[PDB]
RNA sequence: CACGGACCAAGGAGUCUAACGUCUAUGCGAGUGUUUGGGUGUAAAACCCAUACGCGUAAUGAAAGUGAACGUAGGUUGGGGCCUCGCAAGAGGUGCACAAUCGACCGAUCCUGAUGUCUUCGGAUGGAUUUGAGUAAGAGCAUAGCUGUUGGGACCCGAAAG
């Protein structure tokens, strides 16, 4: 009926990792009205430098 | 005729013979080869002294 | 005693030979440990490291590829190097003039480079004329390009497939893979 | 081989690495695929979504030979000329004749878009064509006869 | 460049025609696989047995 | 055998894509356009 | 102060198969597989082989059905290695695989609904916090081996019963 000895212990054999951030992470929960603009911009950007 | 060669072809349809991996089976010529031998550093001590 | 860090006595997981019986494999490791001990270069210990491979992390790669790895800046008349096999592409319609060096060649890969006015070589001349690993241009090919990465993973919502046989519209479809049966995962 | 396998290597070894605890007995589980939606549900509902119910319609008497429509893409036309041909066709065909491919002979029933090809003009002869496909043929200088 | 080999007779003599070797000898010599084939085909001519 | 290996072009101005996207249609709709009379 | 076991010999218990997963070895490689069958034979072997077939090369949708390059097959960040300069340290260029990310393409769903049109057919065009076991210079096929899985007497012996 829930012991909860030896857990922890499992838990840090093998560790606890943190996550491994990224760079340019990943854009699903964010505004869409600020998504659409971004792509837009970005588009201009790779143009202009295409350019010079 | 029957297995070929470079210059025939072989009765058996859609068979050449298995092509090699290396080229020569004698390393050593390889090894003891001037671009080699002019690229690699000097050696020593095949078995070395126990220091302390 | 002694309170312990690290597992004890745990081997590294890498591969130090080949699980191969290939004599004529042996013997190229046999030159490039050479090479790799008594050189200051990398690319030896590279291609060594690469001879020990299994046959799916050492995959085919394209002699299209090939084609557009010639194609960089300044990348026009090096010599190639495969550490695997090299495989004809018959979407191309174009193939350059150069050098390749590699284990096996297909028959059509041999063709077409030979064609082109190319030689296709072993990995034993390549050392001749290349002992420091000079202007060489290693390719790989993918390994995430198979059925059974396709598999990896899987679980909810990842986006990956099934393992199963047999396809259809009644061979897991139904539920849990829309919302009107059930749910969606 | 059975010099080879790991019930030589447990000859001594009482509970031939199936337990002590629990062993292995006849049959616990079920047999089959049983207890899907009941105790097994939680691998079904994880590795193997879609079991459990109906989709779609019957099609009472189904021959697949009706749907027979393997593709092919605008990259290997030109490997169903043979090999002989088609040096003298590529670099030619700054002539006026035009090389011929008779997919449905390649064994093919529609043709698709993937890919580029030279432009060089051919005839192809096909029961189904994509919009793409056709359009870079004509592009190319060929054209697309509808056969069957 | 191809090496030659000579042709011997019944009473031991070698005679003036001799032959080039074909590429079959010049072909890879792989024990595993000639191993590895001879473990399945020397399988091929067996009768079986039960009880 | 089958047409000549070999022969000339005619690109004459007709699409086959809608040729048989229009022959499908007609097929369809023969039924319901003959009761339309 | 739980069970079996008086002693000895011999026998005695995770196997075989069908279809499969991962991994490894090999052959060939956008193809692969000879062996249902035929030819052949020193005769259940070995050797030779056409045509089809299977898996794979194109997915997606309930289905009709449609069906994969705006681009030096994209950009950004990292990335081994190679090239350049350097006494070296380092700087730059190029950057396969791989990982994160924004996009482009195919199909499905929702929307827009043009030239024309048997006046209701057709569906170009441009979109969408949608969606897919997808595309994006192919990677698979066959055999074999350990482990593992399901069904099979199925590790060996065992019921009451029907």
């Amino acid at each position: 009926n829930h012991t909860a000895h030896n857990q922890t212990r499992k838990a840090h054999r093998n560790g606890i990792k943190k996550p491994k951030t990224y760079k340019y992470p990943s854009l699903k929960g964010v505004d869409p009205k600020f998504r659409r603009n971004h792509k837009h911009a970005l588009h201009g950007t790779a143009k202009a430098l295409a350019a010079a | 005729q029957v297995w070929g060669s470079e210059t025939v072809a072989s009765s058996k349809v859609g068979y050449t013979l298995p092509s090699h991996i290396i080229s020569t089976s004698d390393v050593t010529r390889i090894i003891n080869s001037s671009e080699i031998q002019s690229a690699i550093r000097p050696a020593g001590q095949a078995t070395q002294k126990r220091t302390h | 005693g002694i309170d312990h860090t690290s597992k004890q006595h745990k081997r590294s997981g890498h591969r130090t030979a080949p699980k191969s019986d290939n004599v004529y494999l042996k013997l190229l490791v046999k030159l490039y440990t050479f090479l790799a001990r008594r050189t200051d270069a990398p690319f030896n210990k590279v291609v060594l490291k690469a001879l020990f491979l299994s046959k799916i992390n050492r995959p085919p790669v394209s002699v299209s590829r090939i084609a557009r790895a010639l194609k960089q800046e300044g990348a026009a008349n090096k010599t190639v190097v495969v550490v695997g096999t090299v495989t004809d592409d018959a979407r191309i319609f174009e193939f350059p003039k150069t050098t390749v060096a590699a284990l096996r060649f297909t028959a059509g890969a041999r063709a077409k480079i030979v064609k082109a006015g190319g030689e296709c070589i072993t990995l034993d001349q390549l050392a001749v004329r290349a002992p420091k690993g000079q202007n060489t241009l290693i390719l790989r090919g993918p390994r995430n390009s198979r059925e059974a990465v396709r598999h990896f993973g899987m679980g909810p919502h990842k986006g990956k497939a099934p393992r199963i046989l047999s396809t259809g519209r009644k061979f897991e479809r139904a539920r849990g893979r829309r919302r009107s049966k059930g749910f969606k995962v | 081989p059975s010099r080879f396998t790991k019930t030589r290597k447990h000859r001594g070894h009482v509970s031939a690495g199936k337990g002590r605890i629990g062993k292995h007995r006849k049959h616990p589980g079920g047999r089959g695929m049983a207890g899907g939606q009941h105790h097994h549900r939680i691998n079904m509902d994880k590795y193997h979504p879609g079991y459990f119910g109906k989709v779609g319609m019957r099609y009472f008497h189904k021959q697949q030979a009706h749907f027979w429509k393997p593709v092919l893409n605008l990259d290997k036309l030109w490997t169903l000329i043979p090999e002989d041909k088609r040096d003298q066709y590529l670099k030619s065909a700054s002539k006026e004749t035009a090389p011929v491919i008779d997919t449905l002979a390649a064994g093919y029933g529609k043709i698709l878009g993937k890919g580029r090809i030279p432009n060089v003009p051919v005839i192809v002869k096909a029961r189904f064509v994509s919009k793409l496909a056709e359009e870079k043929i004509r592009a190319a200088g060929g054209v697309v006869e509808l056969i069957a | 460049s191809r090496p030659q080999v000579t042709v011997h007779s019944l009473t031991g003599e070698a005679t003036a025609n001799a032959l080039p070797l074909p590429a079959v000898f010049s072909a890879p010599i792989r024990p595993d696989i000639v191993h590895t084939v001879f473990t399945s085909v020397n399988k091929n001519k067996r009768q079986a047995y039960a009880v | 055998a089958t047409d000549v290996e070999a022969r000339a072009v005619q690109d004459n101005g007709e699409s086959a894509f809608r040729t048989l996207r229009l022959a499908r249609s007609e097929k369809k709709f023969r039924g319901i356009r003959e009761k339309r009379a």
